[PDB]
C-alpha cells in the first residue's frame, strides 16, 4: 500500500481527528480557529497519478 | 405532470421534476423465453428479493469536475442478494432501472449528460500494458475521468473529451441517455433491458454496460451559493434470473 | 318477547337470549355489539375532495 | 365483510407511473390515506382483525371508583361524622377523570355500584357481638333538603331513591338515565358563571347533580366501627363528541383544570443511533 | 429540549459529506419516548396489544427556494440498527424528493411472526427501526439561512387494531382530589 | 355406528392363506392395523365402549389448582405483606404442568375460580367482633401499572377487570377467552429470547399474560387474619396439536425444564418368570 | 418396489433398500395461503436456488455410540443460498425433506431410530445455569449425546436415555419417525412440513424442531469386518419463502 | 332461541335445554359433546400405503 504524507499543516487553523497514516480517497479535515474567517473550503483529499502519492489540492488560509 | 413514482421490490423513488422515462432501445425488460434459451436447467427467478432501488455512494460535483463512469453488474457486485446471487451462479441475464439524481438550487448551472453504453471497451492509458481489473471498476466507488490525458502505466485512458473508449464524446447521444439540467431538470431516469448477443452469460468477466456521467456545462454559482452539490446514483435490476448453481465464486 | 342474536366468537350454539325485565331503558345491558365507525370526519374534513394518487396542490 | 373488521392488504405490482401516492400536503389539514400496497410490492392478506375493544361502549363500559366515603358510628370530628355526604362528580379520581376529558360532549346512562366495607376501630378491647350493620344510601337532587344530624326526620326518604344494605350480601346496583338539563355531559365548559364574566370558571358551574348521603341504620355499636363506602360509576349506552387531546400533565383541583407545566416526553441523550 | 418547541423540530442543514443520519428512532408506538406520548401513543397505552402497518408522513418547513432529497427508511429487527446509508438502503425505504408537494408519506409496513404485538416492550415482538439519511443534501441560493426543520407526523392506516384493555401509566395519584 | 364408538370383531375361520397380517416392517415408522381377528379365530361381539372420557375437552375440562396466594392484614415482611402478586403461568403446580405439557400447541379458553380462606393468625388473645371481609382481585395486563403498596390509587380500577368477594357465598367465576397474540399457547419453544441467540433460553420468553394482584378491601382487624388465596384454572374449548411424550423425571424449576436424569421404568430382579 | 427416487432442485438422491416415506403428520409442504398470512410485505420465493439436498458431514458409528442430534434450521445456516436468505430477511417458512443414509453389510447388526422432534427444549446439565448457544447447536457438525450423565457446566443434559427433554426414549415414537435396520434397511427418510403456532417466524432464535438419530441396537460385528461405518445426513428444504427483507443480520 | 341436544346415557327424557345467557363465546360451557377422532396421522403417517395383509417390503 502507498501512503500520503502527514502534511505539514497548517496556518491559523486546527486538525480534527488525526490518524498517523493517510491512504486512498481518505481526507484530513481543518477548521480554522475562533477568530478567523474562510477563505475557500475545508477538507482535502488524497489522490494517486503515478505510484507514489499526492495530494489533491492547496490548503486552506483564513483572515480574520 | 412532472412528477413520477417508481415502485420496485419494497422500496420507492418519487421525483418532482423529471423529464421523462427512456425505456432503453424501446425494449422494457423481460424474461428469457422458451425459444431463445439455451441453458436447460431450471433458473431461479427472485422477484422481490433483487429487483430493489439499490443506492450507490454519492459523489462531489466539483466546479473543476470531468466525469465518472460506473460498470455493471459489477457496481452491483456487494449490494443485497444481488451480490450473493452472483456468487452462487455461473450465468446472470438481467435488465436494470437507473436513477441519477442531483438537485441543487435555481442559483446554480451546470448540464450533465447521463448515458448507459452498451459494453465500452476502453483503451489504455500507456500501450502494451495490459491494465488493472481494479482501476476499471471497483466495487463500489465509481471511477473518474482526468481533465487532461493520462499517463499511467497500468490504468485506462481518462481524457473525458475522448469518452474512454476513443470516440467524441459528443457522439454518444445515440446510447439510450437523459440529461440533467439544473434549469429545468434534477433527475434523469433509463430503463436499459438486458443488450448482449447471448442470452445469458456470466457475471463476473463481462461488464454488460457502463453508466457514465458527464458536466457538459460546469457547476458555477455564488461564492456564497451552497458548495457542495452531490449526485447520487439509484440503480435497480429488473426481470433478473440466474442459472447454473454451483459453489461460491468467484475465482 | 324474546331476542336472540349472534356471540362473539373468533373468524377461522353460538346465540344467545335476552329478555328485558325492568319497563325502562336505563336499566338494559350495556350494548357491546356496536362497530360502526366513520372516520372521514377526522381524516377527510376537506371542502374540495382529494384523490390519493392526484397531486394535492 | 362484517362490521367493524379491518380492511385488508390487495395485491400490488413493480410500478412507473405518473400517480403519486406518497406526495401530498399536510398544508391543507388531511391525513393520508396511503395504503402499505401503495409504497411498495405486498401479497394479498385477509385480515380477520376486528376493532371490537375500541368502541366507547367496549371502552368506557367498565366500572371504575369515584369516591372513598368515610363515615363512623361514633363522632371524633366532622371529617368522621355518624354519617357523610358526596357532592357528585366524577372529577375526583385520577383514572376515570382522563377517559372522560378524552371527549368534549358525552351523553351516557350509568349504574352506580357500592362497596361498602366496615371495620373495627381500635381500642383497649374488641370482644362483642355485633348484629350485621346496616347502611342507607339516599340521594338528594340539587337542591332538596340535606339532613343537618343523624337522628333527624331528613332521613325519611318520602321522595328522595334510598338503597339499604344489610351485611354479607351482593353489593347494590341501581341505573340512572342521562339527568342533564341540556343535550350532553359537558366535560369542558370555557366560560364564566355569571353575565358580567365574573364569578366561579370552568364545568364547576355546570355540574349540579345533587348529593349522597351514607348513613349507618343501626343506632348504637358497642365498641366503634369506621366504614368505607366506595362508588362505581360505570357508563353505558354512551354516546361521544369532539374528541380532545389526551392529558398530559397531571391534575391538581377537583374542580379546576389547573396544571404545572411539563416536557412534552421523556428525553433521550442523542437524536440518531449509532450501531453497525 | 422538551420544555420549548424545540422538541418538535428535526433540524437539516447543507452537508459537507453525503449519507449522515437525519435522525432515528425505535419504532415501539406505545413505548418508545419519541412516540409514546403522541395522539397515536397515549390511545395505544390505554391497551396492551395492536396490530396492523402505519404511517410516517414528513413536511419540509424550510425555504421555498431549498431543495433537498431524503431517504426514510424502516428496516425489521432482524440485524440490529443500520449503521450507514448503504445498510439501510437495504430494507425498507423511500426517497422524498422535496419540490411542490411538501410531504412524504413513508408506510411503515406490517411484517411479523405473531398477529400481535405488545405495547410495553417485550423482545418476542420487537418491531424495528425508522431511520432517515441524506440522500444527496441540501442546496440552497445565497442569502437563505442555514438551519431548516422538517416535522414528523404519525398516524395509522386502515388495518390498524388494538387489544386487551388496560390503565395507562401515565396519570397517577396519591390522595384523592377535593 | 354413532361417533365415539369404537369397533367390534368381525367372525373369522380357520384360514391357510398368502396373506400374513401378522408380518411387518416397523423400519417404514407404521403401526400395524392388526385386528384381534387376524391371528386367531373370534365370535361376533358387539362393542358398545363409547371413547368419551379421552376427548380433550373431558380429559382437560377439570379443575386444578395452579397458586396458593397468601396475604395478610398486618404485613410482616414482603412475603406475607398486606397485599400480594402472581405472575401468571401454569407451570408452578406439578399436576396441571403434565396435562399441559402432554402437547406441544394449545388453543383453549379458561374459567378461573378462586377459593379464599381467611385464618386467624396466632396471637395472645383473639375475642373481637369482626366484619365479613372483603377481598379484591385485580388482573394487570403485560404492561400495566403495578399497585406499589397498599392505600394506593392503582387499585382504582379504572379499565383493569377486578372482582370482589365478601367471605361466606360461593366461589367468584369468570371466563377468560384465548389470549395469546400467535395462534397457539406455545407450550414448548426451543429457542433463545434474543436475536444474537443470548438472553433466557426457552417458554420463559413466551409467557407473557401478565399479574393478578390480591388485597383486603377491609382496612384493619383489631387481630390480624391471614388469607390464603388459591386460584383454580380449567381450559374449555380446547384444541392441542403435536403430541409430546409424557414427562418422566419431576420438575425443579417454574421456568426451566430443567431435571435430574433417572430410570426409563422401575427395576426386577430377572427378565423371565418361573413357576409351573 | 423397494426403490425410490427423489429430485429436489438441481439435485437427485436415488435408495435401493427405502422401506418408506413418512410424510410428516401426514401433510405434504405447501406455500403460506392468503388466509394464514399476516405479514403485508411480498414474499420472496427461490425455487430452485434454495429447494436442494444439502448434504452435512459424515458422523461415525462407533461400537460405544451413545446418539447424535442436529438442530434445524441453525445446522442449515452454511449451505447454499439457505445461509444467506437466512441472513438477510427476518421471517422464514418451510418444510424439509431429510435422508438419513447409512449402509454396512449384511454381516453387520444394528438399529437406529431416527426421529424429528418438533421443539425439543432441551434441559441444563448442571442447573441455576444458563447453557451456551453453541453447546446445543454448533452450525455444521451434529452435536452428540452422552452415554451417561453429564456433568458439565455451561452445556444440556445429554444422557441418551432421558432424550434429552427429559422424556423416556422410547417414547419418542409419536414424533414422526422411522428406523434403519442394517438387517434390512438402509436408508429413512421423512417430510417434515413447517411445525409451528405462528406463519413465519426467525430463523435464528428459534430451532422449528430436532432431528435425533439414536442407535438403539449397538453396532456390532465381526473383528475382521470394516471397523468404520458412516452415517450421513441429506437434508433438502421444501416450499421456501422469507419476507421483510433487511439488512444482513444475525446480531 | 332454544337448543335442545341429546343427554349421555347407556347403551343397551333423554333431552336437554341450552340457553346461552353472555354475549361472548368464551362464556358458554364445555363442550362435552365431540367424539370425533383421526388417528391415521399417528399410526398410519407414510406416503406410499400399505396395506395390512400384503408384505410391506
Ligand atoms: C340511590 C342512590 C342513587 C344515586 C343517583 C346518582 C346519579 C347522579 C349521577 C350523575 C351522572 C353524571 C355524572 C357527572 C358527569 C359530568 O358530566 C362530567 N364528569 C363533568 O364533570
Ligand atoms: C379478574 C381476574 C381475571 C384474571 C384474568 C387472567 C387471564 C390470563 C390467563 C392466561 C391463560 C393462559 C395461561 C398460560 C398458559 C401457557 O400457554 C402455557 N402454560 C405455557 O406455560
Ligand atoms: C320477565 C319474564 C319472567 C318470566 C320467566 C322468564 C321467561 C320469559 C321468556 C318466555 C316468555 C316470553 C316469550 C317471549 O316474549
Ligand atoms: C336469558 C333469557 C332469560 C329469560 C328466562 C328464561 C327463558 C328463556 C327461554 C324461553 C324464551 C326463549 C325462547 C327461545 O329462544
Amino acid at each position: 500500500e502507498i501512503y500520503c504524507p502527514a502534511p505539514p499543516q497548517i496556518d491559523n487553523g486546527i486538525i480534527q481527528g488525526e490518524r498517523d497514516h493517510y491512504g486512498y480517497r481518505q481526507s484530513v479535515t481543518y477548521a480554522c480557529n475562533k477568530g478567523f474567517t474562510m477563505i475557500g473550503e475545508h477538507s482535502i483529499y488524497c489522490t494517486v497519478n503515478n505510484d507514489e502519492g499526492e495530494w489533491s489540492g492547496p490548503p486552506p488560509e483564513c483572515r480574520g | 405532470d412532472r412528477v413520477r413514482s417508481i415502485t420496485l421490490g419494497n422500496s420507492t423513488i418519487t421525483t418532482q421534476e423529471c423529464a421523462n422515462v427512456v425505456v432503453g432501445y424501446g425494449v422494457w425488460p423481460t424474461y428469457l423465453s422458451d425459444h431463445e434459451a439455451t441453458a436447460v436447467d431450471q433458473p431461479t427467478q427472485p422477484d422481490v428479493a433483487t429487483c430493489r432501488f439499490y443506492t450507490l455512494e454519492s459523489v462531489k460535483w466539483e466546479s473543476s469536475s470531468a466525469g465518472w463512469w460506473w460498470k455493471f453488474p459489477e457496481a452491483l457486485s456487494d449490494m443485497g442478494l444481488f451480490g450473493q446471487n452472483m456468487q452462487y451462479h455461473y450465468l446472470g441475464r438481467t435488465g436494470y432501472t437507473i436513477h441519477v439524481q442531483c438537485n441543487a438550487s435555481k442559483f446554480h448551472q451546470g448540464c450533465l449528460l447521463v448515458v448507459c453504453v452498451p459494453e465500452a471497451e476502453m483503451g489504455a492509458a500507456t500501450t502494451d500494458h495490459a491494465f488493472n481489473h481494479t482501476k476499471l471498476s471497483n466495487i463500489g466507488q465509481a471511477m473518474e475521468f482526468s481533465a487532461k490525458k493520462s499517463t499511467d502505466q497500468t490504468g485506462p485512458q481518462t481524457a473525458v473529451h475522448n469518452a474512454g473508449m476513443g470516440v467524441a464524446v459528443g457522439n454518444l447521444t445515440i446510447f439510450p441517455h437523459q440529461w440533467i439540467n439544473l434549469r429545468t431538470n434534477n433527475s434523469a431516469t433509463i430503463v436499459m433491458p438486458y443488450i448482449n448477443s447471448v442470452p445469458m452469460d456470466n457475471m463476473y468477466r463481462h461488464y454488460n454496460f457502463t453508466l457514465m456521467v458527464i458536466p457538459f456545462a460546469k457547476l458555477e454559482h455564488s461564492p456564497q451559493a451552497s458548495t457542495y452539490v452531490p449526485i447520487t446514483v439509484t440503480v435497480a435490476p429488473m426481470c433478473a434470473e440466474y442459472n447454473g448453481l454451483r459453489l461460491a465464486g468467484h475465482q | 318477547g324474546a331476542q336472540v342474536s349472534t356471540q362473539k366468537t373468533g373468524a377461522h350454539i353460538i346465540h344467545y337470549t335476552n329478555i328485558n325485565y325492568y319497563k325502562d331503558s336505563a336499566s338494559n345491558s350495556l350494548n357491546r355489539q356496536d362497530f360502526t365507525q366513520d372516520p372521514s370526519k377526522f381524516t377527510e374534513p376537506v371542502k374540495d375532495v382529494m384523490i390519493k394518487t392526484l397531486p394535492a396542490l | 365483510r362484517a362490521v367493524g373488521r379491518v380492511a385488508d392488504t390487495v395485491a400490488s405490482g413493480p410500478v412507473n407511473t405518473e400517480q403519486i401516492p406518497a406526495l401530498t400536503a399536510v398544508e391543507t389539514g388531511h391525513t393520508s390515506q396511503v395504503v402499505p400496497s401503495d409504497t411498495m410490492q405486498t401479497r394479498h392478506v385477509i385480515n380477520y382483525h376486528t376493532r371490537s375493544e375500541s368502541s366507547i361502549e367496549n371502552f368506557m363500559g367498565r366500572a371504575a371508583c369515584v369516591y372513598i366515603a368515610q363515615y363512623a358510628t361514633e363522632k371524633v370530628n366532622d371529617e368522621l361524622d355518624r354519617y357523610t355526604n358526596w357532592e357528585i362528580t366524577t372529577r375526583q379520581v385520577a383514572q376515570l377523570r382522563r377517559k372522560l376529558e378524552m371527549f368534549t360532549y358525552m351523553r351516557f346512562d350509568l349504574e352506580i355500584t357500592f362497596v361498602i366495607t366496615s371495620s373495627q376501630r381500635t381500642s383497649t378491647t374488641y370482644a362483642s357481638d355485633s348484629p350485621p350493620l346496616t347502611h342507607q344510601v339516599m340521594y338528594v337532587p340539587p337542591g332538596g333538603p340535606i339532613p343537618k344530624s343523624y337522628e333527624d326526620f331528613a332521613w325519611q326518604t318520602s321522595t328522595n331513591p334510598s338503597v339499604f344494605w344489610t351485611e354479607g350480601n351482593a353489593p347494590p346496583r341501581m341505573s340512572i338515565p342521562f339527568m342533564s338539563v341540556g343535550n350532553a355531559y359537558c366535560n369542558f365548559y370555557d366560560g364564566w358563571s355569571h353575565f358580567s364574566q365574573s364569578g366561579v370558571y370552568g364545568y364547576t358551574t355546570l355540574n349540579n347533580m345533587g348529593h349522597l348521603y351514607f348513613r349507618h341504620v343501626n343506632k348504637s355499636t358497642a365498641y366503634p366501627v369506621n366504614s368505607v363506602a366506595r362508588v362505581y360509576f360505570k357508563p353505558k349506552h354512551v354516546k361521544a363528541w369532539v374528541p380532545r387531546a389526551p392529558r398530559l400533565c397531571p391534575y391538581l383541583k377537583a374542580r379546576n383544570v389547573n396544571f404545572n407545566v411539563q416536557g412534552v416526553t421523556e428525553s433521550r441523550n442523542k437524536i440518531t443511533l449509532d450501531r453497525s | 429540549h422538551v420544555n420549548s418547541m424545540e422538541a418538535y423540530r428535526i433540524p437539516v442543514r447543507p452537508q459537507t459529506s453525503s449519507g449522515e443520519q437525519v435522525f432515528g428512532f425505535q419504532l415501539q408506538p406505545g413505548h418508545d419516548s419519541v412516540l409514546k406520548h403522541t395522539l397515536l401513543g397515549e390511545i395505544l397505552n390505554y391497551y396492551a396489544n395492536w396490530s396492523g402497518s402505519m404511517k410516517l408522513t414528513f413536511m419540509y418547513c424550510g425555504a421555498a427556494m431549498a431543495t433537498g432529497k431524503f431517504l426514510i427508511a424502516y428496516s425489521p429487527p432482524g440485524a440490529g440498527v443500520p449503521g450507514s446509508r448503504r445498510d439501510a438502503m437495504l430494507g425498507t425505504h423511500v426517497i422524498w424528493d422535496v419540490g411542490l408537494q411538501s410531504s412524504c408519506v413513508l408506510c411503515v409496513p406490517w411484517i411479523s411472526q405473531t398477529n400481535y404485538r405488545y405495547v410495553t416492550s417485550d423482545a418476542y415482538t420487537d418491531a424495528g427501526y425508522i431511520t432517515c439519511w441524506y440522500q444527496t443534501s441540501i442546496v440552497t441560493p445565497p442569502d437563505i439561512p442555514t438551519t431548516s426543520t422538517i416535522l414528523c407526523f404519525v398516524s395509522a392506516c386502515n388495518d390498524f387494531s388494538v387489544r386487551l384493555l388496560r390503565d395507562t401509566p401515565f396519570i397517577t395519584q396519591q390522595a384523592l382530589f377535593q
